């Protein structure tokens, strides 16, 4: 009787992408 | 609340967007006044 | 109704009192299909049979005629949802359960009116005003006796299911005393004062606003995660702690009494029954940060 679904790994990979672009563009600036 | 979570997520996306836009503007400037070539700055060669 | 009550008997899991009464009464009203009845249709039906005197004795035939008048319109609106004879039998069963404990075949018009108006689909204050007009005189004034009769009719309902003692028992005297103390010891009370005292949420009448809330929140959908069973999105009742941070519980685990991280010296809780407004929840989040700062 447990049924919950929210995309979590997609959230971690999105946070990873945001993090790397933040690193890269701050380095570029 | 995932709502404001997503909201601040693409707010951060907006901030990264503006930093990219201003960086491209500065780099087009840095290319223009420099006459830049793989040989070197201007018409000379360093 | 025997199989309905057998299904009810397995739902003794509600920890609190008012929640239990509201949920069971909502289940009954949806099962009886009387939630399809509006205030206007019931009022027209009762005024059509000239059942205006509250003390008028009522035989079985008059109740049958009024119920037929209501349920004919209900079926004409709900052909695929209302069967007139079965619904008439069921509603007669319930009404004579509440107000015919003596098996005399005679009831009062006021009790039947109170039951139908409480169990119909209308605004809470509209039902309050109509019942006050029913119990008040032509001048709109209500003394101790009419209020006591109305409270007695109201308290005849929870004793039928078995949750009468949790709301002060069947003794209507404390309720009248509280109502007339809120009335500044006035000999008579008015409709506005009656509404204000009802919004004060007395012990013996909170069940009806709790019913209205659970009916409203039955279609509520909250974008939140249950902080025990991890259910996202929250559908129904959302409960947010007013002490800790990011703690939101669904009613599925709330009704079982299971508590995450333990309770506190005081564990305040707010009960969202509607999808939230971001301004309001940011304001209450600022309030809870302020509370935890101290």
């Amino acid at each position: 009787v447990y049924k919950v679904g929210i995309y979590g790994w997609r959230k971690r990979c999105l946070y990873f992408f945001v993090l790397l672009l933040m690193i890269l563009i701050l380095v570029n600036l | 609340i995932y709502g404001w979570r997503k909201r601040c997520l693409y707010l951060l996306v907006l901030l990264l967007l503006i930093i990219l836009v201003v960086n491209l503007a500065l780099t087009i400037w840095i290319l223009k006044v420099m006459w830049f070539s793989p040989t070197g700055m201007g018409h000379l060669h360093v | 109704m025997t199989e309905l009550y057998q299904s009810l008997a397995d739902l003794n899991n509600v920890r609190f009192s008012a929640y239990r009464t509201a949920m069971k009464l909502r289940r009954l009203q949806k099962a009886l299909c009387l939630d399809l009845l509006t205030l206007s249709a019931a009022c027209d039906a009762l005024d059509q049979h000239n059942l205006k005197q509250n003390d008028q004795p009522m035989d079985i035939l008059q109740i049958i005629n009024c119920l037929t008048t209501v349920y004919d319109r209900l079926e004409q609106e709900h052909n695929n949802l209302v069967n007139v004879p079965l619904c008439v039998d069921m509603c007669l069963n319930w009404l004579l359960n509440v107000y015919d404990t003596g098996r005399t075949g005679r009831i009062r018009v006021l009790s039947f009116k109170t039951g139908i108006i409480s169990l119909c689909k209308a605004h809470l204050e509209d039902k309050y005003r109509y019942l006050f007009k029913q119990v008040a005189s032509s001048t709109g004034f209500c003394d101790q006796r009419r209020l006591g009769l109305l409270l007695h009719d109201s308290i005849q309902i929870p004793r039928q299911l078995g949750e009468v003692a949790s709301f002060g028992g069947s003794n209507i005297e404390p309720s009248v005393r509280s109502c007339f103390q809120f009335a500044n010891n006035k000999p008579e009370i008015e409709a506005a004062l009656f509404l204000d005292w009802m919004r004060l949420e007395p012990q013996s009448m909170v069940w009806l606003p709790v019913l209205h809330r659970v009916a409203a929140a039955e279609t509520a959908k909250h974008q939140a995660k249950c902080n025990i069973c991890k259910e996202c999105p929250i559908i129904g009742f959302r409960y947010r702690s007013l002490k800790h941070f990011n703690y939101d519980i669904c009613q599925s685990c709330f009704f079982s009494g299971r508590v995450a991280k333990g309770h506190k010296m005081h564990y305040p809780m707010v009960e969202y029954c509607t999808p939230t407004t971001s301004g309001e929840d940011v304001r209450d989040f600022a309030k809870v940060l302020k509370n935890k700062f101290r």
